[PDB]
């Protein structure tokens, strides 16, 4: 008997907590006037609205079946029961539930028997899993559409490192779950930590959320989903722990823009930013509800208790006239959630007036199809409803019949002090925000911002922080690296120096060998006295060329000789000089012959002075070779074998320039140089030094014989001499090319020793087997 | 229509598959006798044994409220209300029948969390206790069976079958297990159907007709369909059609699907849960009396479709069902156990919430199932009714409320009738001596195997079959697997290693290489020097002929002169590749001049002249002909290189070797047109011999021109090809070169050898 009937073709089912819970073994207590009848009208309101519409069932009466939950899941499902034991009415499909602690026991009983519920209050995901509750829908949205609207205003402040907060219960464990999953997958934030308000906190806890906070206090943004008093307690922590303009805050409709709060804490909580439901009064309701007295709503069983609570009277406290008004004999307001219930029952109208045109087609009443009229055609029919609601907003379910999210923006702001929330903007499933009108406590209208890292400078390294993609070590570029991505940098191979910023490479100065320098002058210099110093030698042999003193001499043997020594100077300063192939073309062969050619000239001679010794050990005769001819042919033999070797040689070493960065090169590039040499190898000097020296070895086996040979051969102490002297010359040299080739100064060591090793033979065998005569030839051409 | 309800100081109510799924029409279908009624006068009669047991709960007289599923979820839904219409309160389902009404019903109960404890659903679905956290069951999991099929497969060897199963839990639960406990024995599933719930005669046909697709696949596993007690009957057709049965446990020794349908081959192998008959149920099922069973409300007319007169007619139900011949159905046992288990729980909750009373009250009746489920069912210990002391049946439950996982495996036989062959228990054993698979005397044991298991040097080839069916081919010798589907290979050089992961660089052929072969070919060489050398050592002491000194020195020295460059070349050798060896060994194969030649060539220049003459013009001589043949095949080095250190062949790939070939007859190309004028000479000098010297030497000198020439040009027929083969390559090179150059040794020096080694005073 405790129930409404509207009598009908089609029989709605329907719930309210008409009453909250009773005591003491009774299931019901005081009436719920808002939740409960207030909805409960709502309910008739868009039924008999449906009744009317010339759209939705079309002469076809929608009765329903009306039940009061009394807030109990074991009295709400005790009645549910009725609308298949029914299975009386036939009661095709079903509203409401009111809010998730009852609507899981209607959505776990309708769909036992394939009838759809739509539910006006119930919000928690555990009811879009439709593994259990197939059958469910609502039509308003779960809580994880704050997540979104979290994730995406994070987005939108351009914040990257944040940490997320809540309490502990499924409120917070929903928001904070669906919130960082949805950051992960929506990306371009990261999560700095996550922390949980236990359901009993300890004393202190607060104050350790805050410091666990700032263990990450880059991270100045707090996202909260937690309930009214821990946002307070996470705030007098901040003002205790001095945080003031250093935290953010944004959180949950669990915030909304309430006061409460943030009262004595409006410092700490300004700038703060909230989710609130979107809703709005239906204003046919108050128009409707408000006019109604005992007699004009009698069908409702209820109304009567509404009347008692609603004006404090009593009907059979003050006995009560029976004419009191409500909105103005008392105070009256519209439950913001009137809104879905008539949404809820229009989307259950629409999707009866589907399966009526499908298997009822512009046909009054009910075709047989419609006797069974089977639920599980109701419910996608459900599912799949699309139409402007109460509000304008239409009315969509999801696959797990969750309605669209929408949402209004707010952020706390003291206006002059005053404790205010003012909208920012809103979120209908993506944002539309007036940043610019925001304000943040430690900057004004400036927009701070809760990130990572600082970027790096061009030159610098942004290198991913391991598990954080949003964050990153900045890591400078070293070396002889440069740029090649905001977290890479690479080698120039090189003769080529980084730039400034170390974002490209440019080239390595080089250099010659100017005639400025000390390896420059010396060498320079020498060549220039060695040919005026041989010139004076070689005009006293020429312009006396047929005299007693110069045929006495040899004269044939010194001309060669006089001729290499003159002819290896005039080029000497050239091997050092600018490369090119007018230097390329003598490398170490040109002066490195006329070198050997005189030590071959000089064995010449010294065979001919003791080979009458040597000889000895294969012949008894006359020397061999006296003629001059003859002589010159020997002289021209032991060279010839020489412009072979540098045939060869040539070819197998190129007359080209080179530079070679590796001769002055660092480890910083911005300090090294590079070189400007003709391109020549080391074996050149096997090519020289391994016949000449041997020449010289030659040489020296003889002159050291001197102890025995008869006086008119005196000339050979100064070719013994000459050659001892330049032999300790090439011993020098190999301690000073090789011996030195572990520094960078080889460079000039190494060409300066050279061109200087070969003005020193030609100016040592002018020294002592020429000059001492070239006084007496120049004066005395008989002697 | 009809409901079956008693008095009871407690009431535990039931449901069961009584009729049969009837047509399309909101009816019922005829009795099911043996899952039926039976099974419901089981439930009766353990009522009875258990209000006159002096133990359990003596005080009360047990009542139940009994409900015909007829096989239609939405019949037994609504039915199923009278449990809670109250909130007649009733204290515990027993039973509901097959899986998708206790299923259903399981889902049904939810609401109030009403307990539930079955017989006969068996599906893994219920055993997620998030969903039904009061039910519990007498039977085993379903996968147990999905265990038993796929060992039962692999014990026949059978890795490639079919599978029909139905839409419904029993289908697709038993279904996915069997296919994971297949893919575990590697068993290849052929194919699989789905039968829906009211299927067509002419559909159960196309399943055949599927079935028959691929018959090497001889074995066709059901899954209870929706019932295969009725539905199989229309499936195991002998209109052409055959297979080797594996049948879940919705068949089992019954008679019902073979009378008739004779696809149901003799071998068809059936899965039925392990059980005993009871002679006590037994009893008083056959002793029921048409005329005096009113508290079934369906016996009479069971009778009248079991026996043909009427209840209706006159003089009927002078027979008896002890009068003709029945069986008890497999499943009894357990429901008995349902029915004892539901009063176990209620009997410990009566005594928890009430010990010093006769009766639960009425605040009490409503036994939240939860509550009783977990603190109450889940402990029961009782035997199984009337259990013989050889098994170990009971009403224990397991952590889910399962039941005990042991199969009985009956085979159907002709002489037609069923026989327990083996059974399963978390392991299959049989007895196949019983199996008309057993030693097979009318041709081959049943085909249902798609390829031999493959080799570990084989790759997945040739047959995808109908699927997972791969035949496998050998790689070949050089090649590897890293693959099961494909050899892999690698370059020359490289060979597969034993694991067949991957390749080894191959040995070099190696032999007499670090032991290099050369130095006893050189030292031999160099005996023939060393035999010179102490024959000159003293030699004008025994053969006078003192132009020795000069002459014989330098003529000697000519030829050793060849003889060295020849060998030592020539044993720049193999032996370490590449190398200081690849440059100067072969150079064309112009080490016949070394010998030979340069030997000829000078001795000839020098008697020419003596018939400018000096032991320097004999020096000068030779070396300015060795400089000449030496430099220009040295000189094809100013365009080529050592190169070519790797190589093998293709068809061994047994070993790496390192042979350079560096454009070689390009290399040739430094002497190609000029040696036969060196053989002209020769010819020439051979017939220059005017004046004949001591011991007539112009005779031997002529005489080594024309055998030398032949022992020289005799290895050119040996090398040509063979010098690419290590052993033959290796020996007639060694001895070649010894060889040939002793010849040009022996034929002008034996003479000075022998004279002064054998007679010294000569
Ligand atoms: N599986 C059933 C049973 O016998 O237990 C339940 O549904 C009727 C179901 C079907 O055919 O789909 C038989």
């Amino acid at each position: 008997m405790n129930s409404i009937r509207i009598d009908g073709d089609i029989t709605l089912g329907g719930l309210f907590p008409v009453h909250g819970r009773g005591s003491e073994g009774k299931p019901c207590g005081e009436l719920k006037k808002e939740k409960g009848i207030h909805r409960l009208e709502a309910m008739l309101f868009a039924l008999d609205r449906i009744n009317n519409d010339p759209d939705l069932l079309p002469n076809i009466t929608l009765g329903a079946r009306i039940l009061d939950t009394c807030s109990r899941d074991t009295h709400a499902l005790e009645q549910s029961l009725t609308f298949v034991q029914a299975l009386p009415e036939r009661v095709v499909g079903v509203i409401g539930a009111s809010g998730s602690s009852v609507s899981i026991m209607v959505a776990n009983i309708l769909r036992l028997f394939k009838i759809p519920q739509i539910s006006y209050a119930s919000t928690a995901p555990d009811l879009s899993d439709n593994s259990r509750y197939d059958f469910f829908s609502r039509v308003v949205p779960s809580d994880t559409y704050q997540a979104q609207a979290m994730v995406d205003i994070v987005r939108a402040l351009k914040w990257n490192y944040v940490s997320t907060v809540a309490s502990e219960g499924s409120y917070g464990e929903s928001g904070v779950e669906a919130f960082i999953q949805k950051s992960r997958e929506d990306g371009g934030v990261c999560i700095a930590q996550s922390v949980k308000i236990p359901r009993e906190p300890k004393a202190g806890e607060f104050d350790k959320i805050i410091r666990r906070l700032l263990e990450t206090s880059n991270a100045r943004a707090v996202i909260i989903f937690a309930n009214e008093d821990d946002i307070r307690r996470v705030l007098e922590a901040a003002r205790r722990a001095n945080q003031t303009g250093h935290f953010f805050w944004m959180g949950s409709d669990s915030w909304g823009s309430k006061i409460a709060p943030v009262l004595h804490l409006e410092e700490v909580a300004e700038g703060a930013v909230t989710i609130l439901p979107k809703r709005m009064s239906v204003r046919g309701f108050d128009r409707y509800f408000s006019s109604r007295t005992l007699d004009n709503n009698r069908r409702n069983i209820w109304f009567a208790e509404f009347w008692e609570d609603n004006f404090h009277c009593k009907l059979s406290v003050k006995k009560c006239t029976n004419r009191e008004r409500i909105g103005q004999d008392s105070a009256y307001e519209q439950e913001g959630k009137v809104q879905f219930v008539i949404d809820a029952v229009y989307a259950m109208g629409h999707a009866l007036h589907a399966m009526h045109r499908d298997l009822c087609p512009g046909r009054v009443g009910l075709c047989p199809r419609m006797d069974p009229v089977d639920g599980t055609q109701l419910l996608k029919y459900i599912r799949n409803v699309n139409f402007s609601g109460i509000a304008g907003n239409p009315v969509t379910f999801n696959e797990n019949g969750d309605a669209p999210g929408r949402y209004d923006i707010y952020q706390y702001q003291l206006r002059n002090d005053s404790a205010e929330y003012k909208v920012i903007g809103s979120w209908t499933d993506h944002l539309h925000l007036r940043i610019e009108r925001m304000h943040w406590p430690g900057s004004g209208q400036q927009l701070p911002r809760s990130i990572c890292s600082l970027p790096c400078q061009p030159g610098e390294r942004k290198k991913t922080v391991k598990g954080m993609p949003c964050c990153w070590h900045c890591e400078p570029c070293t070396g002889y690296q440069y740029q090649v991505d905001r977290y890479t940098c690479k080698t120039c191979p090189y003769d080529m120096r980084p730039t400034e910023n170390r974002t490209g490479c440019r080239p390595i100065p080089i250099i010659k060998l100017e005639w400025g320098s000390p390896w420059a002058v010396l060498p320079l210099f020498l060549a220039v006295v060695g040919i005026a110093a041989t010139l004076f030698v070689v005009i006293t042999f020429v312009r006396y060329n047929d005299t007693p003193i110069v045929k006495a001499s040899g004269r044939e043997l010194s001309y060669v000789l006089l001729a290499g020594i003159f002819l290896c100077y005039a080029t000497t300063f050239l091997m050092i000089a600018e490369p090119d192939l007018g230097t390329c073309s003598l490398r170490r062969i040109f002066l490195g012959l006329g070198m050997s050619i005189s030590y071959a000239a000089l064995l010449t001679k010294t065979n001919r002075i003791y080979r009458i010794f040597e000889q000895g050990k294969r012949s008894v005769s006359a020397p061999r070779f006296i003629s001059p001819a003859s002589q010159l042919a020997i002289t021209f033999s032991l060279i010839s074998l020489q412009l072979l070797g540098i045939c060869v040689w040539f070819v197998v070493d190129p007359s080209h320039s080179v530079v070679d960065f590796q001769d002055q090169r660092t480890l910083d590039p911005r300090f090294a140089r590079g070189v400007l040499k003709c391109d020549i190898s080391d074996l050149s000097l096997i090519c020289l030094l391994g016949y000449s020296m041997l020449l010289m070895v030659t040489c020296t086996v003889y002159a050291i014989k001197t102890r025995g040979v008869p006086e008119t051969f005196n000339e050979a102490k100064p070719i013994g001499f000459t050659m001892y002297t330049t032999c300790i010359v090439w011993l020098a040299f190999i301690p000073i090319f090789f011996g030195t080739s572990q520094s960078a100064d080889k460079l000039y060591i190494q060409t300066t020793t050279l061109t200087v090793s070969v003005s020193l033979s030609a100016s040592v065998s002018l020294g002592m087997l020429y000059m001492p005569k070239v006084y007496i030839i120049l004066f005395h051409p008989e002697q | 229509k009809k409901v079956l309800t008693l008095e009871g100081d407690l009431v535990l109510g039931g449901l069961f598959p009584v009729h049969q799924k009837g047509g399309p029409a909101e009816d019922c279908g005829p009795v099911n006798e043996h899952r039926g009624i039976q099974r419901l006068e089981a439930m009766l009669f353990a009522l009875d044994r258990i209000n006159r047991d002096p133990h359990l709960l003596p005080g009360v007289r047990l009542g139940a409220h009994i409900l015909d599923s007829c096989s239609k979820d939405t019949h037994a839904l609504e039915q199923a209300l009278d449990f809670v219409r109250a909130s007649t309160a009733i204290t515990g389902v027993i039973g509901g029948s097959y899986s998708d009404v206790s299923i259903q019903v399981a889902n049904l109960l939810r609401l109030f969390q009403i307990p539930q404890i079955s017989y006969a659903s068996t599906s893994a679905k219920l055993s997620d206790k998030s969903r039904y956290d009061y039910f519990a069951r007498t039977v085993p999991p379903d996968f147990f069976q999905a265990k038993a099929m796929a060992e039962i497969l692999r014990f026949f060897n059978w890795t490639y079958v079919s599978t029909v199963a139905s839409e419904g839990d029993y289908g697709e639960t038993g279904i996915e297990a069997f296919e994971l406990e297949a893919r575990a024995r590697n068993i290849c599933v052929a194919t699989s159907e789905k039968v829906g719930r009211a299927m067509s005669r002419a559909a159960f046909e196309g399943v055949v007709r599927a079935l028959l697709q691929k018959p090497s696949a001889r074995v066709a596993v059901l899954f209870t369909r929706s019932e295969d007690a009725r539905e199989l009957l229309a499936a195991s057709q002998r209109l052409n059609a055959s297979f080797t049965w594996v049948a879940s446990d919705g068949w089992g020794a019954l008679e019902s699907v073979v009378a008739g349908s004779e696809g149901a081959a003799e071998g068809a192998i059936t899965i039925e849960l392990a059980s005993y008959p009871i002679s006590d149920f037994a009893s008083y099922f056959q002793s029921l009396d048409p005329w005096n069973n009113s508290r079934n409300p369906w016996f009479r007319e069971f009778w009248e479709q079991r026996f043909r007169c009427s209840f209706r007619q006159r003089d009927c139900a002078a027979h008896s069902l002890r009068a003709v011949p029945f069986e008890q159905e497999s499943k009894i046992m357990f429901v008995v156990n349902a029915v004892y288990a539901m009063a176990h729980a209620l009997h410990n909750m009566h005594r928890a919430l009430c010990p010093n009373t006769t009766r639960l009250c009425d605040a009490m009746r409503p036994v939240n199932g939860r509550r009783l489920y977990k603190d109450f069912v889940l402990n029961v210990k009782f035997d199984a009714p009337f259990r013989p002391a050889d098994t170990h049946n009971e009403v224990r439950f397991d952590r889910f409320g399962d039941g005990i996982g042991r199969y009985n495996i009956f085979t159907y036989l002709r002489a037609y009738r069923y026989q327990k062959v083996g059974y399963w228990a978390e392991g299959l054993t049989l007895d196949t001596s019983l199996i008309p698979w057993a030693s097979p005397s009318a041709g081959p044991l049943p085909a249902s195997r798609c390829s031999e298991p493959c080799l570990q040097n084989e790759v997945k080839s040739v047959q995808p079959g109908e699927v997972c069916c791969w035949l496998c081919i050998p790689c070949q010798p050089y090649e590897y697997r890293l693959d099961e589907f494909t050899c892999a290979d690698c370059g020359l050089g490289y060979w597969p290693n034993a694991s067949l992961t991957g390749c080894f660089e191959l040995p070099q052929e190696y032999i007499r290489w670090g032991d290099a072969w050369a130095v006893g070919p050189v030292t031999i060489a160099c005996l023939g020097a060393l035999a010179t050398l102490f024959v000159l050592g003293v030699f004008v002491r025994h053969n006078a002929t003192p132009v020795v000194k000069a002459s014989g020195r330098e003529l000697c020295y000519i030829l050793l002169g060849g003889v060295f460059l020849c060998y030592c070349m020539t044993f720049i050798f193999i032996a370490k590749p590449s190398t200081a060896v690849c440059t100067l060994r072969r150079l064309g194969l112009g080490t016949a001049f070394s010998v030979c030649y340069s030997a000829l060539l000078t001795k000839t220049n020098r008697i020419a002249r003596i018939f400018f003459i000096s032991p320097a013009s004999q020096v000068a001589i030779c070396l300015a002909l060795i400089s000449g043949q030496l430099l220009i095949v040295v000189a094809w080095l100013v365009v080529e290189a050592p190169g070519t250190g790797k190589e093998t062949a293709p068809e061994r790939r047994e070993v790496v070797t390192l042979r350079c070939n560096h454009r070689d007859a390009s290399m040739l190309g430094s002497l190609a047109y000029n040696v036969l004028l060196i053989a002209l000479c020769t010819l020439y000098a051979f017939k220059t011999r005017k004046c004949p010297e001591n011991f007539n030497e112009a005779k031997f000198i002529g005489f080594t021109m024309y055998t030398t020439c032949i022992i020289w040009l005799a290895f050119l027929p040996i090398f040509y090809v063979t010098s690419s083969d290590y052993r033959v390559q290796t020996t007639t090179m060694c001895v070649s070169v010894s060889l040939s150059g002793s010849v040009v040794l022996g034929c002008l020096f034996a003479p000075k050898l022998h004279i002064i080694l054998f007679q010294p005073q000569k």
